[PDB]
């Protein structure tokens, strides 16, 4: 079957403390609003 | 052959002697029309100086939900001087300009409508050779 | 003195410019991904250049709006014309043409006078917001309003009054009694008509009148041509085509051989942008002066010496022209 | 269930406590691209270039 | 490949004790710097060992021998201005320090 | 603009100085210096142009304060819309507000 997964799986990019800012990252992620097959 | 600005646009065929013309392949910019996100979320997209019969291929037509040119077919297609507009409908009234498009076209969020701007109301004043007003 | 004469003069001022846009990556690196990877090391110069160009672009529409939009109603002219002997045929709209322009505007429109290369390297021309038809409508509305009412439609609701009474009042505004005009009506009307005819004759026979706008057009064209001609220089490298450098040497040398060209083209773009800004400042100053003149000479009578005309001011009329305006005093 | 990963670009919202309580994708729809280019979570009225 | 993670192989050197409240130039695992050390009420996450600012300058460290949260701030700077009358009239001056 | 490479092997001066010997570090430092100088020059030019614009606005404001607040003006559309009677000034941060 198929199942939707809306906003999950975001992981910390690196190991540097960042305090209340907005940053740009280029990294592999789970695309938002994807069909996740169910077995 | 070449041009007045050092560019080349004519080349002869080296097997069957004939002339050919060279035209640059299409390019242009993409603009987005959004009413303030504090009020809604609907948007529209404009492509500059292109026939929109040629814009399922101008951008690669690959996205989960395309950039609200949803696999860009369907209704809401309008051809203006500034290009093609997808995501709005045409009306036959006139109002004040909210967001400018170009060459006399303005778009507003009431969905999204496109219209021609109006310069004001019409007034006719009586003129004679023996009349005044105080 | 014992006698008097009525004169008409002309005055020309530019308002707006042409709206252009340039794309960095296409102008510099063409379509080679290696050049883009190399350029990614220089920061955010190109966003700055694009922002400056867009800022310049919006200002022309701002200037045109400031100049030509003073009333908020469109006024009509009566179909019957008997103004006591005054003939306004040479400035009123002509209904027997598809453009709806006065003969003087038609004469002005016909007097003012690489394309693929601009379309090639990432140069585009953006269209204006107000078409010429709308500007003509604005001008006709202003003319009708001043002909039928006077100075009363600039401070409130319009009020009607016959033209000879308006002329007598304007005569009273400079220190001459009313009975002077009422006993010399036909002579004044004839002098007005002769002056208008002479104005058209002088305009249509001396080409050295519309040089101010031609100067701006030529300046922009020269700047663009100078920019485009710079894509054939070495600056220090062994060639100027990227493909030859790619096909002749291994990447380590092509690196520096491309760096030289990148630096040169960046410098050229910087110079172009700076010159454009410097020009835009003077254009804006001219636009502000024109707006003030329109406010103060068309909607009232001015007491400042040598501001609206040459002599004692009576009235003025506006006319449209490509990227500018024309005044008759 | 089973998911998959692909290369993307993300804009992450960090707070004082160093927690990623929100993150916005960059290739989903025109509004996300506009947010990415403006670098903010709310957009005012107008027409922008992307 | 240079230090992009906690170090594993290091050369021979002499360790030194830890001080605070004085402008010093230190060498943390090959990372040179200069500044002052103090205490931050905000505790790092269990997996966080570095801190940066907008201009990509190191901010805070967690020591490789003992675990703390210490901050770096370069010792104070500023400009100097001189107030004088005409040199043809006198020779006294006054000095102003900015902020 | 301080986070860029400009072709050098890094962006931190101490990192470069802690790895190499003087002649090559000189080349890298030269690249960095050239880039930063160009950035500074651009900033200064933009500031000068903006200052000129603000000065023009200030001169207009001074003229308006001189003519409308002190006396009655016969110029059309200078101080308000309609026939002018009087005006009052008020203070705002980095500017001024007029009442006609
Ligand atoms: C003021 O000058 C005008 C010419 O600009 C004079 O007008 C002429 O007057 C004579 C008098 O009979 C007429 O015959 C002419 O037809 C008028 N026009 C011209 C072009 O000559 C006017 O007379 C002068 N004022 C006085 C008081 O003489
Ligand atoms: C107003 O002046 C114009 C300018 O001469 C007059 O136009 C002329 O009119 C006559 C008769 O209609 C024509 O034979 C001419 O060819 C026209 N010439 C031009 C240049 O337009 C017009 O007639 C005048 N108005 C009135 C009511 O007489
Ligand atoms: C999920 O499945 C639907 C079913 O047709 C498909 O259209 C869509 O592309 C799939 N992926 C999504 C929604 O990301």
């Amino acid at each position: 079957a198929y199942t939707n997964s809306f906003t999950r799986g975001v992981y910390y990019p690196d190991k540097v403390f960042r305090s209340s800012v907005l940053h740009s990252t280029q990294d592999l992620f789970l695309p938002f609003f994807s069909n996740v097959t169910w077995f | 052959g070449r041009d007045i600005a050092d560019t080349t646009d004519a080349v002869r065929d080296p097997q069957t002697l004939e002339i050919l013309d060279i035209t640059p392949c299409s390019f242009g910019g993409v603009s987005v029309i959004t009413p303030g996100t504090n009020t809604s979320n609907q948007v529209a997209v404009l492509y500059q100086d292109v026939n929109c019969t040629e814009v399922p291929v101008a951008i690669h037509a690959d996205q989960l939900t395309p950039t609200w040119r949803v696999y860009s077919t369907g209704s809401n297609v309008f051809q203006t001087r500034a290009g093609c507009l997808i995501g709005a409908e045409h009306v036959n009234n006139s109002y004040e300009c909210d967001i400018p498009i170009g060459a006399g076209i303005c778009a507003s969020y009431q969905s999204i409508i496109a219209y021609t701007m109006s310069l004001g109301a019409e007034n006719s004043v009586a003129y004679s050779n023996n009349s005044i007003a105080i | 003195p014992t006698n008097f004469t009525i004169s008409v003069t002309t005055e020309i001022l530019p308002v707006s410019m042409t709206k252009t846009s340039v794309d960095c990556t296409m102008y510099i690196c063409g379509d080679s991904t290696e050049c883009s990877n190399l350029l990614l090391q220089y920061g955010s110069f190109c966003t700055q250049l694009n922002r400056a160009l867009t800022g310049i672009a919006v200002e022309q529409d701002k200037n045109t709006q400031e100049v030509f939009a003073q009333v908020k109603q469109i006024y009509k002219t009566p179909p019957i014309k008997d103004f006591g002997g005054f003939n306004f045929s040479q400035i009123l709209p002509d209904p027997s043409k598809p453009s709806k322009r006065s003969p003087i505007e038609d004469l002005l429109f016909n007097k003012v006078t690489l394309i693929c290369a601009q379309k090639f390297n990432g140069l585009t021309v953006l269209p204006p917001l107000l078409t010429d038809e709308m500007i003509a409508q604005y001008t006709s509305a202003l003319l009708a309003g001043t002909i039928t009412s006077g100075w009363t439609f600039g401070a409130g609701p319009a009020l009607q009054i016959p033209f000879p009474m308006q002329m007598a009042y304007r005569f009273n505004g400079i220190g001459v009694t009313q009975n002077v005009l009422y006993e010399n009506q036909k002579l004044i009307a004839n002098q007005f008509n002769s002056a208008i005819g002479k104005i058209q004759d002088s305009l249509s026979s001396t080409p050295s009148a519309l040089g101010k706008l031609q100067d701006v057009v030529n300046q922009n064209a020269q700047a663009l041509n100078t920019l485009v001609k710079q894509l054939s220089s070495n600056f220090g490298a062994i060639s100027s085509v990227l493909n030859d450098i790619l096909s002749r040497l291994d990447p380590p040398e092509a690196e520096v051989q491309i760096d030289r060209l990148i630096t040169g083209r960046l410098q050229s773009l910087q110079t172009y942008v700076t010159q454009q800004l410097i020009r835009a400042a003077e254009i804006r100053a001219s636009a502000n002066l024109a707006a003030t003149k329109m406010s103060e000479c068309v909607l009232g009578q001015s007491k400042r010496v040598d501001f609206c005309g040459k002599g004692y001011h009576l009235m003025s009329f506006p006319q449209s022209a490509p990227h500018g305006v024309v005044f008759l005093h | 269930y089973v998911g998959y990963l692909q290369p993307r670009t993300f804009l992450l919202k960090y707070n004082e406590n160093g927690t990623i309580t929100d993150a916005v994708d960059c290739a989903l729809d025109p509004l996300s691209e506009t947010k990415c280019t403006l670098k903010s979570f709310t957009v005012e009225k107008g027409i922008y270039q992307t | 490949e240079l230090l992009h993670a906690p170090a594993t192989v290091c050369g021979p050197k002499k360790s030194t004790n830890l001080v605070k409240n004085k402008c010093v130039n230190f060498n943390f695992n090959g990372l040179t710097g200069t500044g002052v050390l103090t205490e931050s009420n905000k505790k790092f996450l269990p997996f966080q060992q570095f801190g940066r600012d907008i201009a990509d300058t190191t901010d805070a460290v967690r020591d490789p021998q003992t675990l703390e949260i210490l901050d770096i701030t370069p010792c104070s700077f500023g400009g100097v201005s001189v107030i004088t009358p005409g040199t043809n009239t006198s020779n006294q001056v006054a000095v102003l320090y900015q902020d």
